[PDB]
């Protein structure tokens, strides 16, 4: 059903790419390639409707331009001093840029992309250049490590002081991808390039809500990097996160995430395993952006009846903790919502006054850190608040019957989190 | 194909594709494994300590200890626990009987610990320090950042701590770390400016300026117009009254609510007045502003029109910035 | 073994060469050797015979006191003068000039 249409497409599109390949031979001075570009760009834009029509037909059309198509000819078209049409090539390249093309252009296009990045003033060009950079950054550790050092970062940062939705959206998404996909090294460099303070314009623009969310997802991930935490904090943009997550609704942006075309921030097991870090950080500005996003997906993924993702990504237990030892209303609202959207029961928050806990509250926390196997032994030995806070390895092993050293160790780890949240006022 | 398997090439290739960084050396590895037909392992995410039980099972399979995957799932070892496994836990709890096998396990683990990205847990880049002594030391990062040591504390640790707490086992290694530690003993209401503006119109310029000025060593404050509580936002003006320099963003009609604000309730109006009151350095920034009649403003703020302003240009942003800085005191 | 610890140990006494791997695994190299203790040699490096430890250790302690601008640039056509380019560099490097070569492949980074 889908393939039949993809095939049908390729039957027109490949000879149309050849109709373009004829034009691809000349320049855009006389619009010889100019028309051809306008054609094939809009032809893959007509075929860009197909991922929506089906599910990610993008690959088909892209592979055509890649394997034997004038992919490299378009890269040379960028180099070609037909600036008028070199943006048209860029526009088209930005479109035809699936993982396949990305890897290939990482080998060749990368150089020419950056050579074209140094061109700044032409806004429409810049939009499409920041565009290709955005896709480029999300390729590989070394691809970031490259672009960053080569002034790819310096391009998106110099374009972050401009005034154009698409340009700005792109820049935000880039610094996002760059922070996420790049290593320790990449990240340090960004913050030392004053990238945190440069996201402020984007996050401080009530005008555009989606720009903000993207801008903040970026700065939030930088603050997870403990080594550069402080520099991001003092930037000021980190305080600006929490209000924003309150304003928007995950559901509302879930709809806007259906049609992300997997080019901006499309739903996928990748993104989920890269949000879980945030949900699991120190910074509550991160744990907010964390929950907000993972909640936007908790919507779509339940609608697609593929909940099994989150469970395996290690998101559910993380969310439970954000709702157990919570203080902030927002980060906890979001957590509750998400757990409900996945269908998994939402844990009630823990009373923090541990040492005054009865056997009942010990059973509740034993269940929310999932050690239910052990609830029975804890009731039979009537461990309450005081005893819990004082458990030794020996008691845990012998009396409470936790055979496994590794399990003891995971227990204690959970306990230490409790002891740290505790309100010890009574004692 | 049986040649490669016996030559000990397949497992070697798998490692070049598991802990890879370089594109080429990894492309080649993938190709080779496919050409032999043996499945090609996906690369490992390097951020070990944030790994869930799922990623531990994947790496257990790519270093071929699948015999053990089940025990690792039953004891739900994840990232943190993996990096902290002891011989005892491995023997008893995870059920690796053989000393020789434990030894091959640990050898594989140490390779992991050395490739790990420890960014989420290491605020002081202790990883790179240890890595400078000797690249083989980087493996002790997590053990040290868990006892909480950081670069500043390192100068104080004892041989015993390194051994028990941080689980560095080789005396020789302790001794070198410890020594280099001890050489690290000697080798370890008033912002400057306030920007007042209409959140609806001048919000853009506001931020932009703040950034630029912050780069240039001015601590700035912004007109976060959202708050009315706390004695008609007296805290708002504590900042302005204290802000030596006052940037006013004059967008086309930025003085609407200020215009005839006799209750002095509009935050912009208020600020103008209080700045003028304190005799603050007022620099209007002109970006489409048409200058009104002073009479249309309350008298307390009319004189703000009598401050010489600077023409904003996005095109020559930096040049404009330098002039603005010049006007700041 | 980056420091030929094998040959050093082998000079003390040919029977000692057998401890090479055990020492290069605790990471000791020639420069560090002057600092090791009897205990380390025993536990870490697994030298078992006291007598042997003692001799190594002693000879270690006698090793305490016994442990944008290149000169030239070659510019040339990669298609034609590539040969001569390399040849010169080599020759000049032998003769104590640090040389640089016209690696013509790169256009990025402000022309
Ligand atoms: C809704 C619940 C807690 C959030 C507190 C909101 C504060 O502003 C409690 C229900 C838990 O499942
Ligand atoms: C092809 C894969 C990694 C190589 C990265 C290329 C970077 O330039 C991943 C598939 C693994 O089996």
């Amino acid at each position: 059903g889908a393939g039949t249409e993809v095939q049908d497409a390729l039957e027109r599109a490949l000879p149309e790419l050849q109709q373009a390949l004829s034009a691809l031979k000349q320049a855009g001075g006389a619009r010889a390639v100019g028309a051809g570009l306008a054609e094939v760009f809009q032809l893959v834009e007509e075929a860009w409707l197909l991922p929506a029509v089906g599910r990610e037909v993008a690959q088909g059309l892209c592979d055509a331009i890649r394997l034997d198509g004038g992919l490299d000819l378009l890269l040379r078209l960028l180099q070609a001093p037909e600036l008028e049409t070199r943006v048209q090539a860029a526009r088209l390249l930005e479109q035809i840029l699936v993982a396949e093309n990305r890897d290939r252009v990482a080998r060749i296009g990368l150089g020419v992309i950056l050579n074209l990045a140094k061109e700044r003033e032409p806004v429409e060009l810049a939009r499409s250049v920041a565009g290709i950079l955005e896709h480029m950054f999300k390729h590989s550790e070394e691809t970031c490590q490259r672009l960053v050092a080569a002034g790819g970062l310096d391009a998106v940062l110099y374009w972050c002081r401009r005034t154009d939705p698409a340009l700005l959206r792109h820049c935000a998404l880039a610094l996002g991808n760059c922070a996420l996909h790049g290593g320790q090294a990449v990240q340090r460099r960004m913050v030392e390039k004053r990238a945190a303070e440069w996201l402020f314009p984007l996050a401080f623009s009530k005008e555009d809500e989606l720009l903000r969310l993207h801008a903040c997802l970026a700065v939030a991930v930088l603050a997870t990097n403990k080594e550069v935490e402080r520099e991001v904090e003092r930037s000021g943009t980190l305080a600006l996160v929490e209000p924003l997550v309150a304003s928007l609704d995950p559901g509302r942006f879930a709809r806007c995430l259906v049609d992300a075309s997997d080019t901006s921030q499309g739903r996928g097991p990748d993104d989920l395993q890269r949000l879980v870090p945030l949900l699991d950080s120190n910074r509550l500005e991160a744990q907010c952006i964390g929950a907000f996003y993972l909640c936007a997906e908790a919507a779509i993924k339940s609608l697609q009846g593929k909940t099994k993702v989150f469970s395996d990504i290690g998101a559910i237990q993380s969310l439970k903790r954000l709702v157990s030892y919570s203080t902030n209303g927002t980060k906890s609202a979001l957590a509750k919502r998400a757990l409900r959207l996945l269908g998994e029961e939402v844990p009630r928050p823990i009373l923090p006054s541990v040492p005054s806990w009865k056997e009942a509250e010990v059973q509740t926390w034993l269940q929310q850190i999932g050690f239910s196997k052990y609830c029975e032994s804890f009731r039979e030995q009537q461990v309450d608040g005081d005893l819990l806070l004082r458990l030794t390895e020996e008691e845990l092993q012998t009396d409470l019957g936790m055979k496994s050293g590794i399990t003891r160790k995971r227990f204690f780890r959970e306990l230490t989190e409790l002891k740290t949240f505790a309100n010890y006022s009574t004692c | 194909t049986k040649v490669f398997s016996d030559i000990g090439a397949i497992q070697s290739l798998k490692r070049l594709v598991s802990y890879s960084t370089n594109g080429t050396k990894s492309a080649l590895a993938k190709r080779a494994l496919r050409l032999l037909g043996e499945e090609v392992p996906r690369p490992i995410l390097p951020s070990v300590p944030s790994w869930k039980e799922a990623e531990v099972q994947t790496w257990l399979q790519q270093i071929g200890f699948s015999k053990y995957c089940e025990s690792f799932r039953e004891q739900q070892v994840d990232g943190d626990l993996l990096l902290r496994l002891t011989e005892e836990e491995l023997q008893t709890d995870l059920g690796m009987k053989s000393g020789i096998t434990r030894k091959r396990f640990f050898r594989e683990l140490t390779e992991l610990k050395t490739f790990a990205n420890y960014s989420t847990c290491d605020r002081s880049n202790l990883a790179d320090w240890l890595g400078s002594l000797d690249p083989r030391f980087r493996q002790y990062t997590y053990g040290l950042v868990s006892c909480g040591l950081d670069r500043s504390l390192l100068h104080r640790v004892s041989e015993q701590q390194l051994l028990e707490d941080c689980g560095i086992h080789l005396g020789v290694h302790r001794a070198r770390i410890l020594t280099a530690a001890r050489e690290m003993l000697h080798s370890p209401d008033t912002p400057d400016v306030f920007i007042s503006y209409r959140r609806n119109s001048g919000s853009q310029l506001a931020s932009l300026l703040k950034v630029h000025l912050q780069l240039h060593g001015f601590s700035v404050f912004i007109d976060v117009e959202k708050l009315e509580a706390g004695k008609f936002e007296d805290k708002l003006i504590q900042s302005v009254m204290g802000a030596r320099n006052f940037v006013l963003v004059l967008s086309p009609g930025a003085l609407d609510k200020c215009m005839q604000d006799h209750d002095c309730k509009d935050w912009v109006h208020k600020q103008i007045v209080t700045a003028l009151s304190c005799g603050k350095n007022i620099v209007p920034i002109i970006d489409g502003f048409e200058w009104p009649e002073p009479q249309v403003l309350p008298e307390d703020m009319q004189a703000v029109l009598t401050f010489n302003g600077i023409k904003w240009s996005h095109e020559y942003q930096e040049a404009t910035i330098e002039k603005i800085i010049r006007f700041l005191q």
